[PDB]
């Protein structure tokens, strides 16, 4: 089943778009936000749209996007912190600590300029409706 | 001439309408009004009065700053929260959500980073280490690399499985060791690196 | 209940206490305040009343706004300014420093975007300008890359303002400048004429 | 020439280079470290330094203002009196991205790559040192 993965930062939602743009809404009634959670190993994830089928993913210099091949750049590491919230870091550039973030505004939040001490990094799987 | 009715000072604070969290934690609600008269400020749960008697450890006003506050939130708190601003000249009011998410009994959570890994010259001691947070006593095993070393309640005690240690280690000790903790919800699991010098 | 000392309804506005301008400008003071019964602004000028004749040009007030407004700042204007917001059960005040600053004499000052770029096809007539406002007669001169023209005796003020080039060739392409200067200093501005 | 304050529309703070290298604004006219000494190499550039830890304002390679005590390339500010008579520093070094000179409303650096010509944020004003 789908879940949202809430970020308490700003409060928004996870969306990427179909310009593959990774975002963050608060419009519970947007389509692309019904992330599909799906593990490869355990503590390994693709989060893809249940929409546009596409995987988030991060590039190179930790940008969030919308890829619709899902590949190395959209393995993330789903960890629950001791204050029960989830963090994703890239498996790719794991060894720096790229996390999935946003701005208190509803922006993907670039994984260099990011870290753990960060409400950016916090996630909340919620129900689909 | 000086008439006034009930206007926001400060949007920006009300933009996150939907509050989700994870229950134990503080929430606060603010609602900061301006007019003339200075407007009043009450707070709705789901549409009818919020008496204070309506959920264990009541909740906090602070009308200085326009705000209602929950304390230790609790599942049954969810619901809709609408402060009242008003005055003679008129009223405004706003709606906040509140979804509070009970994750507890939850998979057993290692502190990152550990083990740490390591290494030592042929003949040394070496050690290792995991610490697991749980509400409970996890199901912690050593694995070696199949050989499970050391297993919580089998061989080694709960004081005892926190750390690994190899004295005198050789060449063959050198591989990947594992943490591997876990509980009837699932588990949790990192690995550190031996290298024999 | 109903009873309401004057308060600051917005601090942020009043952050800015010294208020530092350039001769000619106009100063806008805000102390937006807050009271029931509305309290009422006064203000005063280096503590004493400042009256409308105080001043050439006297000076305008938003009640609605909370303000005090000075046009063509002068020299003369220098002081502390401060409100004082009252009503039956207190009152409250702020007070803002004005320095208004001559920055003549000063080095002649470009209108930015002059020179501007040009370019044209060989045979038409392409166009510079220049213009400078300083507190003497500046002197200008264009040099391009030589000294073209110079504003001096046969070239008068008007004329040096525009540099114009007939009948270009792919030669007159390059940098052309705007130099000008006076006692003070000079500035300076090129701009590039593309043949085509 | 004489030592001068370079006073901040925006906020209307004096620009200020600390022992400790930072560069921010206040409001103390008292305050030392705003007492500062513009140099002019060439017409046009110039260098700005404390008249007390003698450091030179500089911009390093992501527009970050810093008070230096060896006067280099990261020092040479570009003087430019305005149309409306205010005055804007640019970075020599980085000039091509138009880096200036700034302070936020609170008194506080303001990073080259977020300032542009629109702002009163740098424009200064150079005021008598009392
Ligand atoms: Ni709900
Ligand atoms: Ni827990
Ligand atoms: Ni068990
Ligand atoms: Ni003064
Ligand atoms: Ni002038």
């Amino acid at each position: 089943k789908p879940k949202l993965l809430y970020c308490s930062n700003g409060g928004h939602f996870l969306r990427i778009l179909p310009d593959g743009t990774v975002d963050g809404t608060r419009d519970r009634s947007d389509q692309h936000i019904q992330l599909q959670l799906s593990a490869e190993s355990v503590g390994e994830v693709y989060i893809k749209s249940t929409e546009t089928g596409q995987y988030l993913a991060m590039d190179t210099d930790g940008l969030l996007y919308g890829s619709q091949t899902p590949n190395e750049e959209c393995l993330f590491l789903e960890r629950l912190e001791e204050n029960h919230y989830n963090t994703y870091i890239s498996k790719k550039h794991a060894e720096k600590n790229w996390f999935v973030g946003l701005k208190k505004n509803g922006s993907c939040k670039r994984g260099p300029r990011t870290h753990y001490g960060q409400k950016a990094i916090l996630f909340l799987p919620l129900p689909v409706s | 001439n000086n008439k006034r009715a009930p206007y926001w000072t400060n949007t920006e604070k009300m933009e996150k309408r939907l509050h989700a969290v994870p229950a134990a934690n503080t929430v606060k609600f603010r609602c900061p009004a301006g007019g003339n008269p200075m407007p009043t400020m009450r707070w709705l749960k789901n549409g009818k009065e919020f008496k204070q008697e309506h959920r264990i450890g009541g909740y906090k006003v602070r009308n200085q700053h326009w705000s209602l506050i929950m304390e230790s939130v609790v599942p049954s708190d969810k619901g809709n929260y609408t402060c009242v601003v008003e005055n003679e000249y008129g009223s405004i009011n706003h709606t906040y959500h509140l979804d509070v998410v009970e994750r507890s009994p939850h998979r057993p959570i290692l502190q990152a980073g550990l083990p740490a890994n390591a290494s030592t010259v042929v003949g040394g001691d070496v050690e290792f280490v995991c610490k697991v947070y749980s509400d409970a006593q996890p199901h912690i095993q050593w694995i070696k690399h199949l050989k499970v070393l050391k297993a919580a309640g089998v061989n080694t005690t709960d004081k005892e499985i926190e750390v690994l240690y190899i004295r005198n280690v050789t060449f063959e000790d050198a591989g990947e060791y594992t943490c591997l903790a876990g509980n009837s919800i699932g588990i949790s699991f990192h690995s550190a690196w031996l290298t024999v010098l």
